[PDB]
RNA sequence: AGACCUGAGUGUGGCAGGACUACCCGCCGAACUUAAGCAUAUUACUCAGCGGAGGAAAAGAAAACAACCGUGAUUCUCUCAGUGAGCGGCGAGCGAAGAGGGAACGAACUCGUUGCCGAAUCGGGUCUUACAAGGCCUUGAGUUGUGGCACAAAUAUCAU
RNA sequence: UAGAUGUGGCCUGGAGGUUAGGACGAAGCUUAUGGCGUGAGCCUAAGAUGGACCGGCCUCUAGUGCAGAUCUUGGUUGGCGUAGCAAAGAUCUAACGGAGACGUUGGAUACUGGAGCGGGGAAGGAUUUCGUGCCAACGGCACUCGUACACGAGUUGUUCGGAAACUGAGCACAACGUUAUAUCGUUUUGUUAGGAAAGUGAAGGUGUGGGCCAUAACUGAAAAGGGGCAACAGAGAACCUGGGUUAUAUUCCAAAAAGAAAUUGCAUGUGG
RNA sequence: AACGUGUCGCGAUGGAUGACUUGGCUUCCUAUUCGUUGAAGAACGCAGUAAAGUGCGAUAAGUGGUAUCAAUUGCAGAAAUUACCAAUCUUUGAACGCAAACGGCGCAUGGGAGAAGCUUGUCAUCCCCGUGCAUGCCAUAUUCUCAGUGUCGA
């Protein structure tokens, strides 16, 4: 009938491009079928037809990204990456500040958590 | 790049043109004229109708005059050389 | 309240619309299984527990599951040009008889039963 | 009359197809609320200017 | 006269479509929305008429991407 | 024929604008109305207007209150109090504060100065399991001071 | 009368209590249904009404009683089949269609009268075009017709208009200034306390018998006066006939292009 | 007589009333607050049959993941629907190459069509696709370039 996806992860991305230009082209001609006649037989097939352009294109927009993340998410130098792959996050939780300071504290400020740290003491 | 997002030759001639044409006005153009109807997309160009027909329908174009309907639905009348008969296209086509 | 729940009621979507639709099991199906009852599921046997079709039993055709009704296989209804049509009985008026198999309904319906037991 | 803008034709075309009645395949839906089409511009009684 | 005679002479358009608020109020002349202030950055937005603030605030229209990130940011992630 | 100073140019790395505005913060800011008129006043330090943030904002750690047997950041609440305060064509009207009972609260802190240090700092690298509370190379910022430490004629500071 | 007051006093919506009805028919609704209360009102009956809720009593509660506000909203009505449908072209006939004054065709007499009830456009409208239906309501009469309703179609460009590509009245982004504040002001008869730009020419780089020859890089040659809009009547602008759509044509026509031109870009090559 | 009354029965118009109420309002509460990584807004689109709306964006009435079980339903069609949680995400808009009643125009930069020449392929203009290119500001550049009758010195 169409592509099944759970098979369909396994194929490649030049295995896909062949797969795909052929669902385009019967859905090329489905739409020439739907213009004259009705054939709901030979018509009716689109919407199978369309959603599996749709999860071929998935597949390939699900891989050239992991490609193109397992190739600029690196210890690489100077490592600044396209910003459409950049872990997206709203523009304050961007700026705020990250987990490595908002806890930074100064000398004079390290060594009274040391002489004098919060105790657990408990009242008799 | 600023984007992944994969493309390919296929997408790039599949969404100028859509469907052909059949109407009293479309079918009496193949018979007598040699041209075609096809409902091109909108923002199409007329250089790349003719590059999309060769590249779908392995036909030569010569003349591929176009119109904005008043649908929002670009139509295009297409010319095939005199080499490539249209009565042949449409039959193939399934027109 | 009243409000909220004749919202999420008839608001409900179709994967809850099929355990709002549950029928009882028969009195010799439900310890067959110890369960108490079960969503209606298309081919599954039943008898009419109440209406003007109650007590006849028939084989559950589909469950149109907005009307919020099911649509059993012998309860039909004639319209005026003879052609006859299917009345939708609300599942609580019906007794399930007989199941449809799954590795997914023997299993839930002994999760049921890990309840009792 | 002649002159109008690409995009001031894009948008009568998109009233020029929203002109169209119900189809009666709606009316005998579940739960429509659908009887009539309500938002048909007839050109002479209102104007569009767009 | 004033009335119907003088009707007549409404030839031209002083507004027409703005492409930012997307209605009919983009004074041609000098040219600047009736009703967002286009080419302003700053929509045209007065306290003096709250009814019309509520006709052009958020959640009036599609609200794509706040559909989705409040979504996001009410599960945890960002 | 070069440094420094003051400025440029684009290359990189970023940011700002916009929306929302109930609350909140700053500025601006009326008038109708009330005064049986009205100009002070009142409305009102309000509406509108400009601007700006947050999930709260603001305030906040005494150049505070008190006059007591003293209290002890801010905020909020009841209350003081529609006040024997007070302002006011002393008219209409307006009008708080300390204290008190509470909520909350392990609430305090760090710069500059001062003295002792004087690049121990910062940034680009790099090395390490990303370790940037560190390693080790760096004129690249920086001595026109980054950073460290001490808190009083009274303590104990200061180094192994 | 204004007013005051009382009522074991009347009524509507709802609450807390109590008593109680209802598919063997509740609310509602109807009234020549009586009765009974001075009255507000209540109760009954009988509905060839209604179909599913609700009465009494004690407290509670309030968005609680309407004839009258040029009340508000909805609906109806009189006048009333009445005023009127009177400015601007007079339809007359055959036979034909049609379910039938209607339409179509023919003939007739006319009207517009070339500042037109003409043919084309701008502004504006945007499917009103076209065809085939259709005829419910809309076309103030009617309709077999319609600019109505339905379905289907319909707008073809190297050269026409526009833009790409001019400047005008003028506009005002930038900068700069001012402003609590700008969304303010300056701004082509040339900006800015004001450092506002590859158009060219070049040495060097490069295939290869160190130069024959060639593209290219990346520099950087003088050169003042930032950009940018604003004219479908100014400027500018490379196409003309012939003809085969139900509706498009200076737009379409395919190869004895129906033809004939002009023209821009890049190319190969005959002329020096 | 008729008309006009007038009472009654039955009808019509009318849409009150009652009954219902997936709506409103009010009160309270538990958690976390969009955008240059292109928001809000609007524009146009997308369904086998869809005008509006809802949903979505040329992966278009949804694709993916999990988790659920057999429907969806006007009727086709089909061995999925529903719910939730990585993508796709058109034209715009702060909108930011320039402009703008232009679906217009560039400058770089790749790559990809199409071809005439030409050597079976190779890039001529032509034409698509994509990125980059706004201003301001901050940081910064192994000694990336500069200006100054500012300072000084060789
Ligand atoms: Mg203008
Ligand atoms: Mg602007
Ligand atoms: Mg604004
Ligand atoms: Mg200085
Ligand atoms: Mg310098
Ligand atoms: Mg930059
Ligand atoms: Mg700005
Ligand atoms: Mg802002
Ligand atoms: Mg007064
Ligand atoms: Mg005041
Ligand atoms: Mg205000
Ligand atoms: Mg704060
Ligand atoms: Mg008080
Ligand atoms: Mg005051
Ligand atoms: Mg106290
Ligand atoms: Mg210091
Ligand atoms: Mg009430
Ligand atoms: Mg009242
Ligand atoms: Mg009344
Ligand atoms: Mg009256
Ligand atoms: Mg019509
Ligand atoms: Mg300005
Ligand atoms: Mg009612
Ligand atoms: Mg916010
Ligand atoms: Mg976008
Ligand atoms: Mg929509
Ligand atoms: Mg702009
Ligand atoms: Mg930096
Ligand atoms: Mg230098
Ligand atoms: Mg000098």
């Amino acid at each position: 009938h169409h592509m099944k996806i759970k098979d369909l992860r396994e194929k490649s991305k030049d295995d896909l491009l062949k797969t795909l230009t052929e669902y385009k082209k019967e859905l090329s001609q489905l739409r020439v079928v739907q213009q004259t006649g009705g054939a709901e037989t030979r018509l009716g097939r689109i919407r199978p037809i369309r959603k599996s352009i749709a999860r071929i294109l998935t597949v390939l927009n699900q891989n050239e990204r992991s490609n193109l993340k397992m190739f600029y998410a690196d210890r690489k130098l100077r490592c600044k990456t396209p910003k459409v792959l950049r872990a997206k996050l709203t523009h304050r939780r961007r700026l705020a500040l990250k987990e490595n300071e908002k806890n930074r504290k100064t000398s004079r400020q390290m060594r009274q958590a040391h002489k004098f740290p919060k105790r657990v003491y408990a009242v008799k | 790049s600023n984007r992944v997002t994969v493309e390919s030759k296929d997408i790039a001639a599949f969404s100028v043109i859509r469907y052909p044409l059949t109407t009293d006005k479309a079918m009496k153009k193949i018979e007598e004229n040699n041209t075609l109807t096809f409902i091109v997309d909108s923002r199409a160009n007329k250089t790349e109708i003719k590059k999309a027909m060769r590249k779908l329908y392995q036909v030569k174009a010569v003349k591929v005059n176009t119109l904005i309907r008043p649908d929002g639905l670009k139509k295009a009348y297409i010319r095939l050389s005199a080499a490539h008969d249209a009565l042949d296209t449409a039959n193939k086509i399934g027109l | 309240s009243r409000r909220k729940a004749r919202r999420a009621h008839f608001q409900a979507p179709s994967h809850v619309r099929r355990v709002l639709m549950s029928a009882p099991l028969s009195k010799e199906l439900r310890a067959k299984y110890n369960v108490r009852a079960m969503p209606v599921r298309k081919d599954d046997e039943v008898i009419v527990k109440r209406g003007t079709f109650k007590g006849r039993e028939g084989k559950v055709t589909a469950c149109y599951r907005l009307k919020w009704v099911i649509l059993i296989d012998k309860v039909n209804r004639e319209k005026a040009n003879g052609s006859t049509v299917a009345v939708g009985i609300h599942p609580s008026n019906v007794e399930i008889t007989k199941l449809k198999l799954t590795h997914h309904r023997k299993s839930i319906l002994e999760r049921k039963d890990r309840s009792s037991k | 009359g002649r002159f109008k803008p690409l995009a001031v034709k894009k948008k009568y075309a998109k009233k020029m197809n929203q002109n169209k009645p119900v189809p009666y395949w709606i009316r005998l839906r579940t739960g429509n609320r659908i009887k009539w089409n309500e938002k048909r511009r007839h050109w002479r009684r209102t104007k569009l200017n767009y | 006269t004033k009335g119907t005679t003088s009707m007549g002479q409404r030839h031209g358009r002083t507004h027409i479509l703005c492409r930012r608020c997307g209605r009919n109020s983009y004074h041609v002349q000098w040219e600047r929305c009736a009703a967002c202030a286009y080419p302003r950055a700053s929509r045209r937005r007065y306290n003096w008429s709250v009814k019309a603030i509520k006709r052009r605030r958020t959640g009036t229209g599609r609200c794509r991407y706040l559909k989705v990130v409040n979504r996001r940011i009410a599960n945890h992630f960002k």
